[PDB]
RNA sequence: AUUAGAGGUCUUGGGGCCGAAACGAUCUCAACCUAUUCUCAAACUUUAAAUGGGUAAGAAGCCCGGCUCGCUGGUGUGGA
RNA sequence: AAACCUCCCGUGGAGCAGAAGGGCAAAAGCUCGCUUGAUCUUGAUUUUCAGUACGAAUACAGACCGUGAAAGCGGGGCCU
RNA sequence: GUCUACGGCCAUACCACCCUGAACGCGCCCGAUCUCGUCUGAUCUCGGAAGCUAAGCAGGGUCGGGCCUGGUUAGUACUUGGAUGGGAGACCGCCUGGGAAUACCGGGUGCUGUAGGCUU
């Protein structure tokens, strides 16, 4: 089928992505990047947890599409259906290449448009889960079974932000008291005192 | 105490009749906006070719004519005495000005030849105010600002107290 | 619906005009043209002669481009030919020609060049061009600045153009947007310019509205009447301000008073006002709430 | 291997300023170049005539001939271990003064203003630049306050 | 290039539902729009480094005075 | 849904023979009018470069013209 | 104080909406005999002066958008030079110097030359 993993690990050319240049690209493996109770608000679930890189490596389309499985599988059978919401924060947008043989060795060897793969950082976000504060030790585990389908090293690391929101968790609560966070289905829309004074009055009435 | 500069008129009446295809028909439609308005009418040909219509890319296929002063607005006393002073409140647009079409020319009064036909025309009233000639003077060319424009309603109740038309939903 | 044009995007990216195009003075392509000086000329001024006719009056203007901005080095108007004896019509073809009149003499009376190079003293309308006289200071030479005016035949600003070359102006022009052109047959008959030089062509329209219809003939013409300028003494009410013009070109500025030092304009709002207003604001707008509560 | 084209990797070189495309402001134009006026050369896209070449977008020559539209420079161009003072026709609108010789012009005129002043007062007043010098030594004052004391903070992981 | 929900309106359409029917209502499902949100670009970019590339740091320079010109010209003007 | 007419919004999202990039809004686009600077002739310079040619190009100068009220612009094609 | 004509810089000047404009001015506006040009005196050209600041324009306003300028982001990212530094690698730390950009939070909202008015 396709080559192992080790072929295709390090960041060793310029970004590649599908384009008008680069036609062709079979589609990637993963294509569905929320499951769980995507449809929920943002005071139901407010623990985070990351899973984190550590290597400045490539992940493959097929190992997010596994790893999501693995994860969803595992919150299932633990916080139920609806329980968490999984949220796989990397798109695979490199493509890589292959020069296929069959003899012509290595005249104009350039390849042809293998797969598709994630240009991970160190210290980025690869997969995020967020649920009840209660099911704290059942997303640790959900994230320690999915580093298996991964290449190099990851941390598991519980946000201190609420939810999949940008603020955190011990200032979240009274900002929506005061009024600089209104509730918006999934996130939250943070309101500056820059706007048109009559769009303050739409709120405080 | 209303300003005496603020008095909705008349700029343009705007009639075309689109025969949708080159020669006589055409031609012919040519000479009634002639007798009726007074003036030689202008054509207009087609921007592009399509099939299904018949026409053809830079073919003749209309011809139109543009009224100002008082004989524009003895043409639409003629117009909308076809239409008994009714028109529809979908038939003025949100710009302030609204139009209408004929079925035949010769119900204006216009005395029929059987050298030259019968035409369908249409109507468009282009409401005006002293002082829309701003935006289209070469120099200090400038809009005119929202208190001085001509909404739908304020063009419709002009139509009211002008003919005392109705205006009928629907 | 349907996507707004004008976002926050639109305006990110939009790049205005320059003041004067956006405000619609100026045409930069033409302007290009004019002012700029050859680079082997080294501050030698290009002069140009700016005519810009308005509503209610001629401007006539003198100047050369700098870099902070153009410099006038005379100007002439049409509201100062009530001194030379014009009254009325201060903005018809021959209130143009005097305006160009004046502003010749003017700027050769600045110069000490007014005893030479007088021009066409003997107004006829033909084709002329005054030419340098050898061992005197070189004939002063510009060029017409008509703006954003269409420059059709018998348009006003060749007007005030044939009134700077008949007081010795070296301006190079064509005569062909005189009005006297005939364009079916491409000749020039000086006669019928010297008439809207002289303004006999509305002396006539004054004379048609006699016997037609005197009522819409003291609404044409109200300060005609006011002023006792019938058609028969206009030909010879010019000819006494061109000769009034050509003896005392010099302008002598208005005194200026000191003035009581008052402000008609509202002064910008400071930023402890703008600021304490919302205040208040908020404030009304509960103090208002609790009210229907 | 790349092609010879004149105007070759010129995207951004010539491409105008955000915000800064249509017509040319006019000051470009007027503006007088004396021969011996030290000048940098910078293409710019709007005025396709009398170009520059793109190598010599960014160096800084001396007129040496003025025409009706143009000037004539005399630029180095380093050509492959030897520099070759070469000789350009570019059009007004790819020109600016340089300012990096005012800076001397300046220089001299309180050189040679504080030269006839001073010298029938005497004071020999130093004229040259000299570098920036070691500084003095000075005190340093610390009333009320006491210096607070820096620890490095402890280690938090971000992500 | 691209993920996700929100708030909109029939702006239209998809099976309908009580409607003969009706932008009247009804739950809708969609696109559509407005605010947000996740993720990117060797052949994208508002921004934008470090390193780097020119030029200048005087006597071939500054400052006065006078002549020459067929060049340039309101003007021993401009320039050389 | 698309024929033609009218109004409004419209920073270019169009167009400029072609590849792509750059450039362009009272224009370099579109529509008209008049035209043949796509002509005659010296050198200089740029590009590739050995700093040789060819090609292409840029500034001039001398003519003869075109156009425009004119400043001007034009010795081929907005530039590569 | 402010305007007109011609400008320089070309949004601190733009855009949306609202308010107020003495005097002069700019305009709207009134006409088509002549000049000139349109299917149409709407535009353009021309001749005027009854009316009006309604609009343009000018000024001001908006917890305005944009823009301009700071703070923050952050000595972070990146980076010059150096080591028989670490690490299986991927990469990272240190030494020596240089040093950003969003989000987020402030402030600002045209200056000005020549000529001529008005407020005498």
């Amino acid at each position: 089928g396709r080559r192992p993993a080790r072929c295709y690990r390090y960041c060793k050319n310029k970004p590649y992505p599908k384009s008008r240049f680069c036609r062709g690209v079979p589609d990637a493996k993963i294509r569905i990047f929320d499951l769980g109770r995507k449809k929920a608000k943002v005071d139901e679930f407010p623990l985070c947890g990351h899973m984190v890189s550590d290597e400045y490596e490539q992940l493959s389309s097929e190992a997010l599409e596994a790893a999501r499985i693995c994860a969803n599988k595992y919150m299932v059978k633990s916080c139920g259906k609806d329980g968490f919401h999984i949220r796989v924060r990397l798109h695979p947008f490199h493509v890589i290449r292959i020069n296929k043989m069959l003899q012509t060795g290595m005249r104009g060897a350039f390849g042809k448009p293998q797969g598709t793969v994630a240009r991970v950082h160190i210290g980025q976000v690869i997969m995020s889960i967020r649920t009840k504060l209660q099911n704290k030790e059942h997303v640790v585990e959900a994230l320690r079974r999915a580093k298996f389908k991964f290449p190099g090293r990851q941390k598991i690391h519980i946000s201190k932000k609420w939810g999949f929101t940008k603020f955190n968790a011990d200032e979240f609560e009274d900002m929506v008291a005061e009024k600089r966070l209104i509730p918006d289905g999934c996130g939250v829309k943070y309101i500056p005192n820059r706007g048109p004074l009559d769009k303050w009055r739409a709120l405080h009435s | 105490k209303e300003n005496p500069m603020r008095e909705l008129r008349i700029r343009k009446l705007c009639l075309n009749i689109c025969v949708g295809e080159s020669g006589d028909r055409l031609t012919r439609a040519a000479k009634v906006l002639e007798q009726l308005t007074g003036q030689t009418p202008v054509f207009s040909k087609a921007r592009y070719t399509v099939r299904s219509f018949g026409i053809r890319r830079n073919e003749k296929i209309a011809v139109h004519c543009t009224v100002r002063g008082a004989k524009a607005e003895e043409i639409l006393e003629k117009g909308l005495k076809v239409r008994e002073y009714e028109l529809r409140k979908n038939n003025f647009s949100d710009t302030g000005n609204f139009g209408f079409g004929i079925q035949e020319h010769i119900d204006l009064g216009i005395k029929y030849d059987p050298s030259i036909g019968i035409y369908g025309l249409d109507f468009y009233v282009v409401l005006g105010r002293p002082g829309f000639s701003i935006a289209d003077k070469k120099r200090r060319t400038g809009c005119i600002g929202a208190k001085h424009r001509i909404s739908k309603e304020e063009a419709m109740r002009w139509f009211q107290q002008k003919y005392d038309g109705i205006i009928l939903p629907g | 619906f349907v996507k707004v044009v004008k976002n926050k995007a639109y305006f990110k990216r939009y790049q205005v005009k320059f003041r004067r195009r956006r405000e619609g003075k100026t045409d930069y392509y033409a302007r290009k043209r004019l002012v700029i000086q050859d680079k082997n000329k080294y501050n030698t001024p290009k002069y140009r002669m700016i005519v810009r006719v308005t509503n209610r009056d001629i401007i006539c203007q003198i100047a050369y481009a700098r870099i902070e901005g153009d410099m006038i080095v005379c100007a002439a108007y049409a509201h100062e030919l009530p001194k030379y004896g014009v009254k009325v019509g201060l903005t018809n073809y021959a209130a143009a020609y005097c305006t160009g009149l004046l502003l010749a003499r003017r700027l050769l009376n600045r110069f000490g060049m007014d005893k030479i190079y007088e021009g066409q003293v003997e107004v006829t309308g033909d084709e002329y061009n005054v030419e340098s006289i050898d061992g005197q200071p070189g004939a002063f030479t510009c060029y017409l600045d008509a703006g954003l005016a269409r420059t059709t035949t018998g348009n006003k600003v060749f007007g005030a153009l044939k009134g700077a070359v008949d007081g010795g102006l070296s301006i190079p022009h064509s005569t062909k947007r005189f009005p006297g052109y005939d364009s079916e047959s491409k000749e020039f008959n000086a006669e019928v310019h010297r008439k809207h030089i002289m303004g006999q062509n509305v002396a006539d329209y004054m004379r048609y509205l006699m016997e037609e219809d005197e009522d819409a003939y003291k609404k044409q013409f109200s300060q005609y009447i006011k002023n006792n300028v019938t058609p028969d003494m206009m030909e010879e009410m010019y000819k006494k301000a061109h000769a009034a013009i050509r003896e005392n070109p010099v302008y002598e500025k208005k005194p200026k008073r000191e003035v009581k030092k008052k402000r008609w304009n509202r002064p910008k709002m400071s930023l402890a006002q703008k600021k304490d207003r919302v205040a208040q604001k908020k404030a009304s707008f509960l103090r208002a709430q609790e009210r229907a509560a | 291997t790349n092609t010879k084209g004149k105007r070759r990797g010129t995207r951004y070189m010539f491409s105008r300023p955000f915000r800064k495309h249509g017509v040319v402001p006019l000051a470009t134009y007027m503006r007088i170049y004396k021969k011996g006026d030290i000048v940098d050369i910078k293409g710019m896209g709007t005025v396709q005539k009398g170009m520059p070449h793109k190598c010599y977008h960014g160096k800084t020559g001396r007129v040496y001939n003025v025409t009706q539209h143009a000037v004539g420079i005399v630029v180095n161009k380093q050509v492959k271990g030897k520099i070759l003072a070469k000789r350009i026709n570019v059009r007004i609108e790819h020109i600016k003064h340089s300012k990096s010789r005012d800076s001397f012009l300046k220089r001299v005129k309180e050189n040679d203003q504080k030269k006839k002043e001073a010298k029938e007062k005497g004071t020999w007043v130093q004229l040259k630049r000299q570098p920036a010098p070691p500084r003095e030594a000075h005190f340093v004052r610390t009333n009320g306050k006491e210096p607070e004391l820096l620890e490095p903070i402890p280690y938090e992981f971000m992500a």
